């Protein structure tokens, strides 16, 4: 019941046409594509190969960011707030580095 | 020519890519299409990649129809592209490595080499890929990999193929049992007069190094079996 905010495709449209409209369809139909990938790639659903050189930095960073956001959640839970202020500023530092 | 000029007619590597920030060819506008081909003309059309040579952009709109005929029959371009008013082919003067633009995907890097030379072809496709990627934000995603129009190509975006002439294997009737064996090893062989083409069944899950290694091992075993059967008759 979503549609891609970049190319407007709906998931029923995707069922009919059989091709993704743009890069963002992948993010906005993530759940539903996994059965299709499973059928098409002999049960595989995650990429285990090349990463482009320029952007690889960016994605390494974003992975760190997500690990620290989860660690921040756990730190808030424990009422460990000085550590949380550190982790918040580190996330902010990495996000600035991206853009 | 080629290493096994007798057995394997060619080794092909095909890498499908897409621009991240441009809609795929299923949804994109004509402005977006002409802009892709314009960007390629501006930063790659008369540029060299050492070892591989000078690239030149052939736009479909400006091509002679018989010129389109020649590119099609050399497998540098698919027929759908000849009538596209926006497609393109960036060819090396060598002509072994070509880059098709604005077809099913924005970019398709092709390396067609004559002998049994999968890993060289792979190396050149990688060089070309790295070269384009320093000017093109590729449609990439950490869980899925390289993002493609069809779901059958997502991930490595890589199709690897080998063309083989196996007259002796067909004649010794071994071909029948070999074909299911090839298919269970995750390879698809389609027969196309004793010419067969083996290629990778999947594109996501394996790594490219391993896709090419798997195809390469299997082809090499078929080469040895064919030389044996020919020595027999
Ligand atoms: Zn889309």
């Amino acid at each position: 019941i979503s549609a891609c905010p970049k190319c407007g495709m709906t998931f029923q449209q995707f069922r009919k046409i059989g091709r993704f409209g743009c890069s963002e369809c992948y993010k906005t139909f993530h759940s539903n594509i996994t059965p299709i990938l499973r059928k098409v790639h002999s049960g595989n659903t995650v990429h285990a190969g090349k990463i482009p050189k320029r952007i690889g930095g960016n994605l390494h960073v974003r992975r760190q960011i997500d690990m620290l956001k989860k660690e921040l959640e756990s730190l808030i839970h424990q009422e460990e707030f000085e550590n949380a202020a550190h982790v918040r500023d580190q996330i902010r530092l990495l996000e600035q580095s991206l853009k | 020519k080629g290493p096994e000029s007798d057995i394997v007619l060619s080794s092909r590597i095909r890498l499908a890519r897409n621009f991240e920030h441009i809609r795929f060819p299923t949804r994109y506008s004509n402005e977006e299409a002409s802009s892709i081909i314009q960007q390629f003309e501006d930063q790659f059309s008369e540029q060299e990649i050492p070892g591989i040579g000078k690239f030149v952009l052939i736009r479909m709109n400006d091509a002679q129809p018989l010129e389109k005929r020649v590119l099609v029959e050399k497998h540098l371009i698919s027929p759908n592209l000849t009538e596209s008013p926006f497609g393109g082919c960036l060819l090396s003067e060598n002509e072994e490595v070509s880059v098709m633009l604005n077809e099913e995907d924005h970019i398709r890097i092709q390396c067609l080499f004559p002998g049994f030379q999968l890993l060289e072809a792979m190396k050149a496709a990688n060089q070309v890929d790295d070269w384009i990627e320093e000017k093109v934000d590729y449609a990439f995603n950490e869980q899925r990999g390289y993002l493609t129009s069809c779901p059958t190509n997502v991930g490595t975006g890589l199709r690897a193929s080998v063309m083989m002439h196996l007259p002796a294997l067909v004649l010794t009737r071994q071909i029948n049992r070999i074909i299911p064996a090839i298919n269970q090893l995750g390879l698809v062989v389609r027969g196309i007069g004793n010419i067969f083409q083996i290629s990778n069944q999947i594109t996501l899950g394996k790594s490219e190094q391993d896709i090419v290694e798997d195809l390469n091992s299997v082809a090499a075993q078929l080469i040895e079996q064919e030389r044996s059967a020919r020595e027999a008759i």
